[PDB]
RNA sequence: GCCCGGAUAGCUCAGGGUAGAGCAGGGGAUUGAAAAUCCCCGUGUCCUUGGUUCGAUUCCGAGUCCGGGCACCA
């Protein structure tokens, strides 16, 4: 089954019988003005963000809104 | 209410949906977002699949004008023989092999691209994506 | 690195380095080549950095010949040590460079690829050099 | 850095025609059920990356590293 590597990386399961480490995501969304969005896509990468959806608020012209699934520990 | 940008880019006929480049570019712009999909992924079907570009225009009230035309030659190359690379290491590797006819046919469709309408400078040229992938012209 | 397999001796006498080399002057195997311009002890280490400089350059493609060999067995004394008790030991092989003498060939490959591995090669030697071209006068010999 | 070598399974390891064994496990045999013993079975991206070959753990590079030599190191 399933459970958690608490307060302790050392204090695992045994990596023996193993196959799935689970980071905790976050549904992040991103209210940018204009493209600073090229800037902001670099950062979301490294941050191993996948990049889910992006919408345009029209008007003037700058408003764009970036939604990314991003690992929690990776902000923090 | 967005201007009338010149929209000069580089999408492909049938990967189609609003993950990027469908949305930055298409930012300036108000279209029917799934019509490059729509009507540009069923009218020239005929062919295959594949990456073909389009040129829409936005005008401020949005309004959209687009038109294509045909998958790239290293596609119409890809049903040929059965490739989905290359051959990584040609230049010697002559994986796939055609006929000097069995490539005169794929600029059936790729002939109005060029400048050449006659198929012999239309076929070496659809002859010349065979090597940068490796596929051969027997004899 | 370059070391004689067996040896009559193991020790030998510096000897003199005079005269241009008694041969070796003339490309023999390739199509550019380095030519010595001062007489030296040119060491297995050096002759090591300069292949490797010019392997390193012909990632993929190319011929590298070695035409000077290690065959003089290099002594010293160790340190902090006396004159007298014997001579030093062996702590190396050289090999002895008359100017005139080709070192190095390289073949199979573009004049700028040679011109620029055997100009790296030669910035790895104790000695001034000169890159050649193999002329008629190589062919006549 | 250097000379010698040495990175092959979760671990400790044998070794130019695609490489195994102990071990840990999981399951099984034995038992009333265990312990001990024994059987069965894997993912090896033969450490990483590039090239060499028809064929590379092997050969040529580079990278990071491990054990012994020198050397720096009140
Ligand atoms: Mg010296
Ligand atoms: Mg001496
Ligand atoms: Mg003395
Ligand atoms: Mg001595
Ligand atoms: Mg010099
Ligand atoms: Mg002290």
């Amino acid at each position: 089954g399933e459970e958690v590597e608490v307060h302790n990386p050392a204090d695992l399961p045994d990596p023996t019988r193993i196959e799935e480490i689970l980071e905790p995501y976050v549904k992040l969304t991103i209210f940018t003005p204009e493209e600073y969005v090229g800037s902001l896509m670099q950062l979301l990468q490294e941050k191993r963000g996948r990049l889910v959806n992006m919408n345009y608020l029209p008007g003037a012209q700058k408003r764009v809104e970036l939604v990314y699934e991003a690992p929690f520990a990776e902000i923090l | 209410k967005k201007v009338v940008a010149v929209v000069k880019l580089q999408l492909p006929a049938g990967k189609a949906t609003p993950a990027p480049p469908v949305g930055p570019a298409l930012g300036q712009h108000g279209a029917n977002i799934m019509e490059f999909v729509k009507a540009f992924n069923a009218a020239t079907a005929n062919m295959g699949d594949a990456i073909v570009p389009v040129e829409i225009t936005i005008y401020a009230d949005r309004s959209f004008t687009f038109v294509t035309k045909t998958p790239p030659a290293s596609y119409l190359i890809r049903k040929a023989a059965g490739l989905e690379k290359g051959a990584h290491k040609p230049g010697r590797e002559k994986v796939g092999r055609i006929t000097w006819e069995q490539v005169l046919e794929i600029a059936k469709q790729k002939m109005p691209d060029l400048n050449t309408t006659d198929l012999e400078a239309a076929a070496r040229m659809i002859a010349g994506s065979a090597r940068s992938m490796g596929v051969e012209v027997v004899g | 690195m370059l070391m004689p397999r067996r040896m009559k001796y193991r020790k030998q006498q510096r000897g003199r380095l005079k005269g241009a080399t008694k041969g070796g002057d003339y490309v023999a195997f390739g199509d550019y080549g380095l030519v010595a311009l001062e007489p030296a002890w040119i060491t297995a280490q050096q002759i090591e950095a300069a292949r490797v400089a010019m392997v390193r350059h012909f990632r993929r493609g190319g011929k590298i010949f070695i035409r000077i060999f290690p065959d003089k067995p290099y002594t010293k004394k160790p340190l902090e040590v006396r004159m007298g008790k014997g001579k030093g030991n062996v702590e190396g092989y050289v090999a002895v460079v008359k100017p005139g003498r080709v070192m190095f060939e390289v073949a199979g490959v573009t004049e700028e690829q040679a011109m620029e591995a055997l100009r790296i090669a030669g910035h790895k030697l104790p000695i001034k050099t000169k890159i050649v071209r193999r002329d008629a006068y190589d062919e006549a010999q």
